[PDB]
């Protein structure tokens, strides 16, 4: 129910400590999320804790609130089509599904939270008055690279919220920070009237998909099933990354085929194993079992295909599902 | 790890390391097709997102008084010299002399019967004794790191 | 096992989320974990090389 | 437009009525206490706030937290209302918590040493505040593994 | 804390700067204050000094480690240990920047660190990376991704012999002498 507090104002010097409580007027249990309007000025300890301690830093007017929620359970639609994919940044998972957000775990938190920023988008209205809005961003897959975090197949929504698919859309979020994860998804920032750029690139090729990632040795390599690219990051300017088109033939077979092993990549080209150190790719299995694999997985359910990095005894695996099983199995029987 | 991981059909998992409510020891972070679970080889937990049926808000203002000028303040008589037993009256004022007051310490404080007595609103009187010697007159703050000399 | 043969320093072990409502081991002791459709029942038996 | 909303509405016969074209009146009733006024507008997410503190009279004085349940080691902070800025403070048993008001005297922490309870009070001179405090120990309850061993 | 001991004294001191942060408050007043800085290895490189998993307190000192955090100093001097640590100077309104790049790897931990013929190596047990150090500008340090799964054992399992690093991956030895790497067990 209504909410009150017993502390409006405050009179602080530098320096000196305080320590609201928050209450709600019903005594259940819920959950606290502490807010700040401007950023600094004071130091927190403990934001789920109904006694926040706070401790003024620098000059200024300040409004604090304390956010109540009642939260429940809730459950989620990730079939075995769509699993999980669980990249890792500043020691922080994320989930990562279809039908839903990535929900990252933050280092210092308990508990799944949807990403922070996520689906910020910055308005500018008339005599330039900016303002932020939040719309309906699901993703496929989501992987960490150069302090940053990249998304793929965004379903990228709007005012007027009929979506709209743009299964080439790839955006970066900004770097990271001390054992948190990135804040900032928004391309139109700047705006406002120098560094933590995020934006897009919106490439142009063909089958789209744009299905799988991965880098490599600060260079990414993106796959689509057919023309792959690789990504150049720049220190800090306006073109942050530059893509430029690699192969005309090459492409990943499943979101998940694709692995470093040395300096390398071990990928799947529809058609055979491919090992490309960059700009030249090989056939680890031109006139070998190319016939063999191809037959075994093009039976039953070729998506279903994966690999793993057995460094503890140097081998490269490609999971895949056995001869005979149903079509709608997704547990890979043979390697 | 538990007796109760082998009823559950995983789709995904990773080996966390480390966290802030874990202690030096690795764990789990395995998903399921409607929830997520946390194992650390002890106890199965469902940290899966809870979403908020009820939010309330709570205002709350905060006012933070001007910390400028409360920094070490400038003299303007930074020294003075007088005869054997003069007590003539000391002039000075801190850095706009605003939002906090200060203290006036002399050290040895043996030069009169009373050196320096305590401000009736922000400043204090001088005399002296019938000696010579170097000394300081500290003009510290209330508490904070502030100390200068005359 | 006493002492079991490692592949790492730290002594990790590559575990399976499998379809048989468990985890396992890939790379352990010859045993072979087959399913079985008829009695709908897990049947393990010796790991079978050729 | 805007419509004037005010938290716990029970601070007068009336407290705001309906503005009568932009703005409307205020009014006050025998308690005090702390709120909020938020003057909402129409539908948009634009939720202001103004804080009040009603003095109890001239020169009173009430303390934000009544009744305080501290662990040992463990610190806390007051907070009050009044029109004089000379606030005094004044605790019975004074060495078993100690009390440190800020620059302000508004504001003061508190610092458990020992368990104990405590009624940490002010004095602005005509009226007088109170704040019971019980420090509990860093512990409630303990348990083991085993109870009937066998060795 | 380090407790570094200086060429021209015979007594362990603590490092100068150890702990400084610039705040400025409100109008633009700057100042420096100190916190507890605690630190797990520091090595030299570039005149600098460096440090790993980096205990930083602040205000409200409930501690929050940062394992990836990862601070450098200015330059060294005339037979002396450098004497800045804060990454917030020139805040008061050209050269000697101090900072730091706060990793995003796997395990963390950020356990070792050692160089290499102008280029650091950093090791946290995987996802090693490589240190450019430039002139002077923005930007004095920029660290690339090197590799995945190469990674260090413990925090001082690695040595240069020949413009190359003996490391330890955990799995076997390794002899990368920069953008390929070889197993030599």
């Amino acid at each position: 129910s209504s909410v009150t507090l017993d502390i409006v104002s405050a009179s602080l010097d530098v320096g000196e400590e305080i320590v609201i409580t928050a209450t709600a007027s019903p005594e259940g249990e819920y959950s606290y999320q502490w807010s700040v309007d401007k950023t600094g000025y004071v130091s927190t300890t403990s934001v789920t804790g109904k006694s926040i301690k706070l401790v003024a830093l620098r000059k200024g007017e300040i409004n604090v609130t304390c956010t109540v929620s009642q939260m429940t359970q809730k459950d989620y639609d990730a079939f075995d089509d769509y699993p999980w994919y669980h990249a890792v940044i500043s020691n922080c998972a994320v989930a990562t599904t279809h039908y839903e957000t990535p929900q990252v775990k933050e280092f210092e938190s308990e508990y799944f939270v949807d990403l922070p920023g996520w689906g910020e988008q910055t308005v500018v209205d008339n005599d330039g008055n900016p303002s932020v809005k939040k719309f309906n961003w699901k993703c496929e897959r989501v992987r960490s690279f150069n302090n940053r975090l990249f998304a793929l197949n965004m379903r990228e929504a709007n005012a007027s919220g009929v979506t709209t698919n743009y299964p080439l859309r790839l955006r970066w979020s900004n770097f990271a920070n001390e054992n948190k994860a990135p804040t900032l998804w928004d391309d139109f920032a700047y705006d406002r009237v120098e560094n933590g750029y995020a934006g897009y690139i919106d490439l142009a090729d063909s089958n789209g998909s744009l299905i799988d990632i991965l880098p490599l040795k600060d260079y990414l390599f993106v796959y689509t099933e057919f023309e792959t690219y690789i990504g150049s990051p720049t220190n800090n300017t306006y073109q942050p990354l530059m893509f430029k088109k690699l192969f005309n033939d090459s492409g990943i077979l499943a979101p998940e085929c694709v692995v470093e092993v040395e300096g390398s990549h071990f990928v799947v080209t529809q058609n055979d194993v491919i090992l490309h150190n960059g700009a030249t790719k090989k056939s680890i299995a031109s006139n070998r079992v190319k016939n063999m694999l191809i037959n075994e997985v093009c039976l039953v359910n070729p998506l279903a295909t994966r690999v793993h990095l057995h460094q503890d005894k140097k081998e490269v695996w490609v999971l895949y599902v056995g001869p005979g099983e149903p079509k709608e199995s997704f547990a890979c029987t043979k390697a | 790890y538990v007796d109760e991981d082998k009823d559950l059909t995983p789709l995904s998992f990773v080996s966390m390391p480390f966290d802030y409510y874990s202690a030096g020891n690795s764990f789990l972070v395995v998903g399921t097709n409607k929830k997520l679970y946390k194992l650390t080889d002890e106890s199965l937990t469902d940290i899966s997102r809870k979403v908020a049926t009820v939010t309330k808000k709570a205002s709350a203002s905060i006012k933070i008084y001007p910390v400028v000028s409360q920094i070490v303040p400038k003299e303007s008589t930074i020294s003075m010299n007088f005869n054997q037993t003069k007590n003539l009256e000391v002039s000075l004022l801190p850095a706009d002399a605003n939002n906090t007051n200060l203290i006036w310490e002399v050290s040895n404080s043996s030069y009169g019967s009373i050196t320096v007595d305590p401000s009736d609103s922000k400043l204090a009187t001088l005399t002296s004794f019938e000696k010579e010697g170097n000394l300081v007159v500290t003009i510290s703050t209330a508490n904070e790191s502030v100390v200068a000399q005359i | 096992v006493w002492r079991k043969d490692a592949t790492n320093f730290r002594q990790r072990v590559t575990i399976v989320g499998s379809f048989l409502k468990g985890f396992y081991q890939v790379d352990v002791g010859a045993l072979d974990y087959f399913y079985d459709r008829l009695n709908d029942v897990v049947i393990e038996k010796p790991l079978e090389m050729r | 437009n805007l419509i004037w909303e005010v938290s716990n509405s029970s601070y007068g016969s009336i407290t705001v009525d309906p503005s009568d074209s932009k703005l409307a009146t205020l009014t006050s009733f025998e308690k005090e206490g702390n709120l909020v006024v938020t003057i909402s507008t129409a539908n948009e997410s634009v939720v202001a706030q103004i804080a009040v503190n009603i003095i109890d009279g001239d020169s009173g004085i009430f303390l934000s937290q009544d009744t305080v349940t501290i662990r040992k080691g463990g610190t806390t902070t007051l907070t009050a209302v009044t029109g004089k800025t000379p606030v005094t403070w004044s605790s019975n048993n004074a060495s078993i918590v100690s009390v440190t008001p800020n620059a302000n005297s508004l504001t003061a922490v508190i610092t458990a040493n020992g368990e104990g309870n405590v009624t940490i009070t002010a004095d602005n001179g005509t009226k007088t505040a109170s704040c019971e405090i019980v420090s509990i120990p860093q512990i409630d309850s303990i348990s083991l593994s085993q109870s009937d061993v066998t060795v």
